[PDB]
Formats: C-alpha cells, sequence, structure tokens
C-alpha cells in the first residue's frame, strides 16, 4: 500500500536503515 | 555494492478476512522491525499482532531472510 518513498519515511523515523533506491 | 538482505523485497501479509497488505523491507530486517512497519501501516501495535509463514510463527528477534522471507513471500498475520 507504500511507495518506497514513503516506506523510507517510516523507516527514518523508526531509525532503521533505508532501502536503497 | 549493496549486499545481500539490504536490497528492497516486498512481502504480502494476509489476514482473517483475506486482505492482502504489500510492505517494503529489507532481508535483513528482524521480524520485531518488520512488525512496526506493518503496524503503521495496518493501524495497530506491533504486540497485538502474530505472523506465520506456512505453519509456524516468527520470533522477533530473528531476521526475515533467515526464516526464508523473500520478495513475494506470503505471511499470514493474527490479531490476539
Amino acid at each position: 500500500s507504500l511507495s518506497i518513498e514513503e516506506t523510507n519515511e517510516l523507516r527514518a523515523s523508526l531509525g532503521l536503515k533505508l532501502i536503497p533506491p | 555494492l549493496v549486499p545481500r538482505g539490504s536490497h528492497m523485497i516486498e512481502v504480502v501479509v494476509n489476514d482473517r478476512l483475506g486482505k492482502k497488505v504489500r510492505v517494503k523491507c529489507l532481508g535483513e530486517d528482524s521480524v520485531g522491525d518488520f512488525k512496526k512497519v506493518l503496524s503503521l501501516q495496518i493501524g495497530t501495535q506491533p504486540n497485538k499482532i502474530v505472523l506465520q509463514k506456512g505453519g509456524s510463527v516468527l520470533k522477533d528477534h530473528i531476521s526475515l531472510e533467515d526464516y526464508e522471507v523473500h520478495d513475494q513471500t506470503n505471511l499470514e498475520l493474527y490479531y490476539l
């Protein structure tokens, strides 16, 4: 239900490693 | 190079009403960290939910790739 860009906002907020482009 | 376990995979989570939710993640993510992102997408908390892959419950501490969770792998969601 979410793009890589949107998923990465969530990840960054949670302090997780980002998904590569 | 981007090494094994740090490329995007999209995991399909399947609920008790047959709804599918796709979660983009990394193979290296723990089930715990997977649940954190899942919960934000579906409007719950990690402590409210249980995930299973083909019969067996996934433990929070263990990585998705160690459970052989790959791109397009289906998981079954249960709520406590």
